[PDB]
RNA sequence: UAUUGACGACCCCGAUUGG
């Protein structure tokens, strides 16, 4: 298997109701239909994590070595933006939302004849 | 050569990334937008935070601090590869099996995977 | 009588400016226009208390002397934005 | 008619309000 795919982002045209395009609910308030809270959440690993930190990384003939990031109680310390990255792409995925972040792609790509 | 189309013209107007307060799609509404070519922004309706670890010897020392693992090659992705990446309808349908390169970002009704 | 006191400025320092800006309730977001960068003193900078009284009856006036216990108190506060930061 | 060989890293902040 390649070990990268994707999941069809459909096309949203005619999309209505809350998976539509909307007004945002805004922070001025709490609205009596729409809730409010915290949640708590345990993350558990399956296969180990890659938690490199960039600031202590070493080099070596120009290869590069990571240790990984701990935190000020020695512990590893998990960057809570890369869970947020993480969340939001699946999020994307299954609201099938806008895709929040595209890059240049605006010239034309290149290939070679056979 | 080069491909007759420029990908971002493949994706959909609606699933490009959001232009105007109206247009929020719902992760954009509860994680926050910025407009990328102008005025426009909101803040997320969410929050993530106090992140801790558990146990106290997570890390994988694997016995000397000295030893380093070797990993791969973690190349640059490269969406030339129009057999992959690219959507012979804008619903996200692969390519057809043995036509040659040019087939790819060929016509408007061709998508992005 | 209150005389001008220039300001000390300790040494090796200088003019911080403050950032300021207003967040839009709904959006949660810098609201339009609602910029500004307000300059200050520094906290530690030193004046001299520029005092002078007249008293035509003996003594000292006993609310003057509260005044004076309270600036060693520090309960006065001086300048602008007085509810919000400084002073 | 489809052959010729094997290498190589990349991004370094972007958009906006400035009274």
């Amino acid at each position: 298997h390649n070990p990268y795919n994707f999941v069809p982002a459909l096309p949203r045209d005619g999309i209505t109701g809350d998976l539509g395009d909307c007004a945002p609910a805004g922070h001025s308030y709490y609205h009596g239909d729409k809730y409010s809270g915290r949640i708590a959440v345990k993350l558990t690993t399956v296969t180990p994590l890659l938690i490199p930190d960039a600031s202590k990384e070493e080099i070596n003939n120009n290869h590069k070595t990571y240790p990984v990031r701990i935190g000020k109680d020695g512990k590893p310390y998990l960057p809570p933006t890369s869970i947020k990255g993480m969340l939001r792409s699946a999020y994307e995925a299954v609201t099938n939302s806008r895709l929040a972040v595209f890059e240049d792609h605006d010239s034309r790509l290149a290939y070679r004849m056979p | 050569g080069l491909y007759e189309i420029a990908p971002v013209d493949l994706l959909d107007e609606t699933l490009k990334p959001a232009t105007d307060k109206k247009q929020l799609s719902p992760a954009d509404r509860v994680f926050g937008w910025v407009n990328q070519r102008g005025n426009g922004c909101y803040k997320g309706q969410l929050r993530i935070h106090s992140v801790t670890c558990q146990h106290d010897d997570a890390i994988d020392d694997f016995g000397n601090q000295n030893f380093s693992v070797p990993l791969a090659i973690l190349g640059q992705p490269k969406p030339e590869q129009a057999r992959f990446y690219c959507a012979d309808d804008r619903k996200g349908i692969p390519l057809e099996d043995g036509y040659d390169r040019d087939d790819g970002y060929s016509d408007s009704e061709q998508g992005l995977r | 009588i209150v005389d001008d006191a220039v300001i000390h400025i300790p040494n090796n320092a200088d003019v911080e400016i403050r950032e300021g800006v207003g967040i839009d309730r709904h959006f949660g977001t810098a609201a339009n226009g609602f910029k500004y960068s307000r300059a200050v003193i520094p906290k530690g900078s030193k004046f001299k208390l520029p005092l002078t009284f007249d008293s035509q009856d003996d003594g000292l006036p006993n609310a003057l002397i509260q005044l004076l216990c309270a600036l060693e108190a520090g309960d006065i506060r001086l300048g602008a934005a007085k509810t919000r930061g400084l002073g």
